This record gives C-alpha cells, structure tokens and sequence, in this order.
C-alpha cells in the first residue's frame, strides 16, 4: 500500500502539468496520512524483530553451556570398573 | 523505514495543490522513497516461541534443585 | 548419539526430515519413494564445534 501512495502523486502531478481537478488533491491528502501511519508501524515492527534476535542469542548461549557439561561428563566416565575388583580378588588370593 | 523524508514531499505537494521542475523534484524524492520502502500480531507469536525455549531449560535446572 | 542429538537439535532441520529414529549409535531417518525400497539413510559423525 505504501508504493501505490508514492505512484499516485507522480501520476497526478504528471496529469496536472499537461492540463486536473480538485478531488484528486484531497485523494492525495488522505493518501499522505495513510502512508505516514504505515511507515511508523513498519518501524515499530523492526524494533520487535531486534528483540527476537536478542532472545535467539541467549538460547544459543545456553545450548553451548549444556554441550560443555556433557563433554565433562564423558570425560568423567572415561576416567573410571569390575576388572579392578577382579584384580583385587586375585591379589587377595596372591597375598594369602 | 525512515519517516523524516515524507513531510518534505508533502510541503511541495501542498504548494502544487494550492496553485516541470517542482513536480520533477517531488518525483525525484518519491523515487528515493520507493527504493527505501522497497529495501526495508505476527511478531507476537514469534516472541512466545523464543521464550518457550528459555522456559523449558529453566524447568530442567529446577528439576535438579527440587 | 548424545553429542550429535544436541547439535542436530539446535540446527534448523528441514521439514521433510523432522521424523527420524535414533538407532544404537546412529540416526536413521526415512522418507518414502519407490524402487522397492524407502529413501532412508543412516548418519553418524564426530565434530560439533
């Protein structure tokens, strides 16, 4: 709707230079008001989009933290079980 | 988009409506407005989704503490 | 599978690939076609950074 507004002005002026009435000017005025309102709304929408981006970044950060925790877990599992108990049993059988 | 370039056109348009170079300049600015707007309820829905992720994770940690 | 499931879980998986079956050590995902079979593949990797 914002583009037809910009085209109507050019068409009406192009018709005024060649000649072409008073009504089309009022049409231009209402067109003006509509265009202004649309622009403002658009700007607000842009700001809201920015907020959305921020939230996305936060989510990504939390995901990274979770990944690191998982990795530390896998290390702790690779550090430690029944084979040592069996070697302790055979060691007790060797000490006595 | 930018809303400062529109009253500048409306001033001259008012003058022309009250009465080639004047309308030529008006169109010269209107083209820049066309390229500007062309380059540049919905978001609400989106807002909720993003927060949905945050809420689930908070609930997990709360599962650890409680 | 716990390492791959979080990176796959974060990325934007396309719509025809939302359905998958995590198999023992792999991710086996399907999509029907023909040729007496179904277009299913097994995926497994290691990097994530």
């Amino acid at each position: 709707q914002l583009y037809e507004d910009l085209c109507r002005y050019e068409d009406t002026l192009s018709k005024l230079v060649e000649s072409p009435n008073l009504d089309i000017a009022k049409d231009l005025i209402r067109t003006d008001e509509a265009l202004f309102e649309n622009v403002k709304l658009l700007a607000e929408y842009d700001n809201i989009y920015r907020n959305l981006q921020k939230i996305d970044k936060d989510s990504e950060e939390l995901d990274s933290k979770t990944r690191k925790i998982l990795e530390i877990l896998n290390e702790c599992h690779d550090e430690l079980x029944x084979x040592x108990x069996x070697x302790x049993x055979x060691x007790x059988x060797x000490x006595x | 988009s930018n809303g400062e370039f529109i009253p500048h056109i409306f001033y001259s348009l008012h003058q022309i409506r009250k009465d080639e170079t004047l309308t030529g300049s008006i169109r010269h600015r209107l083209k820049l407005c066309k390229s500007l707007i062309s380059e540049n309820s919905e978001w609400q829905d989106i807002i909720h989704q993003r927060e949905q992720e945050l809420q689930i994770k908070r609930d997990v940690l709360d599962d650890l503490y409680r | 599978n716990l390492t791959v499931s979080i990176k796959i879980a974060l990325m934007n998986i396309p719509k025809p690939l939302n359905s998958y079956h995590i198999k023992n050590g792999r991710i086996y995902f399907t999509v029907p076609n023909e040729f007496e079979i179904q277009l299913s593949t097994v995926n497994r990797q290691s990097p994530l950074f």
